């Protein structure tokens, strides 16, 4: 359902994105923030796509 | 026209938002509005419309 | 200065054989062809044809390890179909300010395997609808169009 | 690639993507037609297409005059004015026949009309004609100004407040020998430049003056009654009941229209309809609607036509003369066309000013052979449908019968027939009876096809589905009224456009998120949540945070809006009432503020 808000042109360009960060916290020992992987973990549920782009804000669409 | 009818690299609407939608016409109206504002936001003829 | 007595100046005493950067912009074709070069040039690996008035790339040399050619400037309205065979690994094309008007003058480099940049510039093919994305499908090997790969994204340096 | 948008027709049929073919909605910000030039160029047409009429003078106003009617019959296919009376007599008897009773209930509603209408139904118009100025000033302003005028020279009835008073006292007036007129200046008109100047149009390209308005008002009264009785006409309504009317046409022609009888649908436009129908065709068949009828009200109601015919024309501001080479731009006013050489104007202009001097009296242009746009349009509509009944195959007595719509300069005829001769001799029946009541119809541009498909005055109907394009979308902006009432006003115009008007739910939709945004950046009123940094947003931030119920915010309290399609007539202060926090409620509506169809609303701080 939440992917259902994301929009579907970027959907998987942030999965990549979202899914490359939580592996830099699985490889570099001692960084581990439980609020982030609250926070983009639900953007990382769309088949993802690599890309260069450093995102600094993920947009959701409710109500228009 | 040829330009002014392909994507860009930028969102240039930025729309408000909208009440809830309880009423199936209500859904079908957003579905729409939503497709095209998709299909539209990113655009070079919204750059013009806005500059 | 043709290109016969720049590309000697250019030799500067130094055996064909051990040439791994040649340039040679601005200064002519014997009518619209690259004349001056030969085969025995087997170490170049950067050729600039920039400014040079060339109709065609018709008789261009052998360069097995070509693998930066420039014609910008010039006015090629076709005939690419050569630069597939003549330059195997050809990996940086420079085809800005040319006379190209078509998505089919770039069907031949199709067949070139290692292919990584395609610079078209100003030429008459660019003001189509869709254009990237043709190319894009033209010539799928190719990740930079213009300096941007697929999203917009330039290219990064140190290429 | 290369977009080519009208290459979408050859997939989707033209009447689904005819929207794609209209390139404004809104008021261009170009004027396309007006000046001299486009008014003497309309004197000289209208007196061209009656050429060969009666030329007289005129005894009081003293200027040419043309009468065409019973003049000669057309020998081509071009527009002529030479309405014959016999015929529009005939037809409109046989109008009558056909739908009796039709003119005595009209004429009786029209009675019962006229002994109670108001002077100030008078001032709920448009601009008109100041004839104590020479001037365009709103209704209401010209109004007051003829009474005052009035009352100055001794006529006073008006003071009675009925129109018909105010009617008595223009005719009065019309007699006196002298008029008076002292503005904020004093001056002094005989009767004859009076005359003239209430019987004068300025520049529908032509406002009346206010003598006419108060009979035109009446003669359309009577013609709106006429037409509401008759379902060929579709001009006195609009949105969708006149798609109704489309649909039943098409019903009514083909009900059995299948055993071999072809039918064919003539989608058409009358050329040059306003300057054909003759003003005095109009007296001729006012004369016939009100017979046996008070005398007052025939004397009352063919007064309009007969001050029509008479009417002069303002010819417009003038000319613009240029000199490139001393870089100098001067003016030259109408008044000043009867004697200027005619060397600085080029050669059609040149001609145009010749053909026009003639008429030119006192700086205006006779026109009496003509109608003016905008002015007896329901009562043009009654003669196109009474031509529109002489179709009926008890008024053909032959195998083809025509029957069909119009509206005023726009109709279309369904012509059903046994056989294709026996369509082009029903189209030639109906091009040729309608030509005899001076009406033209466009050869260029117009066209016949089978029944199914047709267009009549921008509602294209295609095989059952009417698309409504007549009018443009409204100004969805802020009213710039106060908080309060822009809300109010701006949500009611989408709701009573998608009635009327029809507008898509997702347009709808679009149009209130474009709306809401120009009233947040107007008011400076953004969402508490979003971050914009004005003036106000402060105020705006300390009143989000101490609201429970955020979602109870009024839209100009930085508050989240709540209006889709289902609610669009509820008051904001009365959709978001169950949501508001009883502190919030009553600091919102206190009596004790410092600060306090149309703006239908709830009272509230914001006032």
């Amino acid at each position: 359902p939440f992917q259902s808000l994301v929009p579907k042109a970027a959907r998987g360009q942030y999965s990549g994105f979202v899914r490359t960060l939580f592996q830099q916290m699985r490889d570099v020992l001692g960084t581990f923030d439980t609020v982030q992987i609250i926070k983009l973990l639900p953007f990382a549920a769309a088949p993802p796509k690599q890309s260069r782009m450093q995102f600094s804000s993920l947009t959701v669409n409710v109500r228009g | 026209f040829n330009k002014a009818c392909e994507l860009t690299d930028s969102s240039w609407i930025e729309l408000d938002e909208i009440g809830e939608d309880v009423a199936p016409i209500e859904h079908i109206a957003s579905m729409r509005r939503n497709y095209f504002t998709a299909e539209v936001s990113h655009c070079r003829a919204t750059e013009y419309i806005m500059k | 200065m043709d290109m016969k007595r720049r590309i000697h100046l250019e030799l500067r005493n130094r055996t064909p054989a051990a040439v791994r950067e040649l340039v040679l912009d601005n200064c002519k074709s014997n009518d619209g062809k690259i004349e001056g070069l030969t085969a025995e040039f087997v170490n170049l690996e950067f050729l600039s044809l920039i400014n040079v008035g060339l109709i065609s790339v018709s008789n261009l040399p052998k360069l097995p390890k070509l693998k930066k050619l420039e014609l910008s400037e010039n006015r090629i309205f076709g005939g690419l179909d050569m630069l597939a065979e003549k330059l195997p690994n050809l990996t940086h094309l420079n085809l800005s300010g040319n006379k190209l008007k078509d998505i089919s003058t770039l069907e031949p480099l199709k067949k070139l395997e290692c292919l990584k940049s395609l610079d078209l510039f100003n030429c008459e093919v660019t003001n189509l609808n869709d254009y990237r994305e043709s190319v894009f499908k033209l010539l799928p090997q190719l990740t930079y169009l213009d300096g941007y790969d697929r999203e917009d994204q330039e290219a990064p340096d140190s290429d | 690639m290369d977009v080519n948008p009208t290459l979408l027709f050859l997939k989707v049929p033209v009447q689904n993507a005819i929207s794609t073919t209209f390139p404004y909605t809104g008021d261009p910000p170009y004027s396309h037609g007006t000046g001299t030039g486009y008014t003497m160029d309309t004197v000289n047409r209208t007196h061209q297409y009656s050429e060969k009429g009666k030329w007289t003078k005129n005894t009081e106003t003293g200027a040419p005059q043309l009468n065409p009617i019973d003049g000669p019959l057309p020998e081509d296919n071009e527009p002529s004015g030479y309405a014959q009376t016999d015929c529009v007599l005939e037809a409109m008897a046989f109008l009558e026949e056909s739908h009796p009773g039709i003119f005595e209930n009209s004429c009786l509603e029209t009675m019962e009309i006229v002994q109670q209408t108001r002077v100030d139904k008078l001032t709920q118009g448009r601009q008109t004609y100041d004839w104590t100025l020479n001037r365009n000033q709103p209704a209401a302003t010209a109004l007051a100004n003829t009474i005052e005028i009035f009352r100055s020279n001794g006529l006073t009835a008006n003071e009675s407040g009925r129109l018909i008073d105010f009617l008595k006292d223009v005719m009065e007036s019309m007699d006196k020998e002298e008029m008076e007129i002292t503005t904020h200046k004093k001056q002094r008109l005989n009767k004859k430049s009076y005359l003239i100047r209430a019987l004068t149009l300025n520049t529908a390209i032509a406002t009346p003056g206010m003598q006419i308005r108060g009979f035109v008002y009446f003669v359309e009264t009577l013609a709106r009654s006429i037409c509401e009785k008759l379902e060929q006409s579709g001009l006195p309504v609009g949105g969708n009941e006149k798609k109704a009317k489309l649909a039943n046409v098409v019903r009514k022609m083909m009900t059995n229209s299948q055993d071999t009888e072809l039918s064919f649908t003539i989608t058409g436009d009358n050329t040059k309809w306003n300057e054909n129908q003759n003003p005095r065709m109009f007296l001729a068949m006012i004369t016939y609607i009100t017979r046996n009828q008070p005398e007052w009200f025939r004397n009352v109601l063919s007064i309009a036509p007969i001050m029509f015919s008479n009417k002069m024309a303002r010819l417009g501001r003038g000319y613009m003369f240029e000199s490139k080479s001393m870089k100098l731009r001067t003016q030259i006013p109408a008044e000043m066309l009867a004697n200027i050489d005619l060397k600085y104007f080029n050669e059609l202009t040149k001609k145009k000013i010749e053909k026009i001097r003639p008429l030119l009296i006192d700086g205006t242009a006779s026109l009496s052979p003509g109608m003016m746009m905008g002015m007896f349009n329901m009562l043009s509509t009654v003669l196109g449908v009474s031509i529109l009944n002489l179709g009926q195959k008890r008024y053909t007595k032959t195998t083809y019968w025509w029957d069909g719509l119009q509206s005023s300069d726009d109709f279309a005829l369904i012509v059903n027939a046994p056989n294709h001769e026996g369509i082009q001799a029903g189209v030639d029946r109906f091009y040729r009876t309608c030509k005899l009541v001076g009406i033209n119809m466009s050869k260029k541009k117009s066209y016949i096809n089978r029944t199914g498909t047709f267009e009549f005055t921008s509602f294209f109907y295609r095989y059952g589905f009417v698309a409504n394009f007549s009018m443009e979308l409204p100004s969805f902006g802020v009213s710039g009224i106060n908080e309060s009432a822009d809300m109010s006003i701006g949500v009611t115009v989408i709701k009573n456009n998608m009635i009327n008007n029809d507008l898509g739910p997702a347009t709808a939709q679009m149009a209130l998120q474009l709306f809401i945004k120009d009233y947040r950046y107007t008011y400076r009123c953004h969402r508490g949540d979003t971050q914009i940094q004005t003036r106000r947003s402060f105020e705006l931030e300390k009143l989000w945070e101490q609201t429970r119920s955020k979602a109870g915010l009024l839209v100009s309290d930085g508050g989240p809006n709540l209006y889709n399609i289902r609610n669009l007539h509820i008051p904001e202060v009365c959709l978001k009432w169950e949501l508001m926090d009883e502190d919030y409620q009553g600091r919102l509506c206190n009596p004790l503020n410092p600060f306090v169809m149309e703006y239908d609303a709830v009272a509230t701080t914001h006032s």
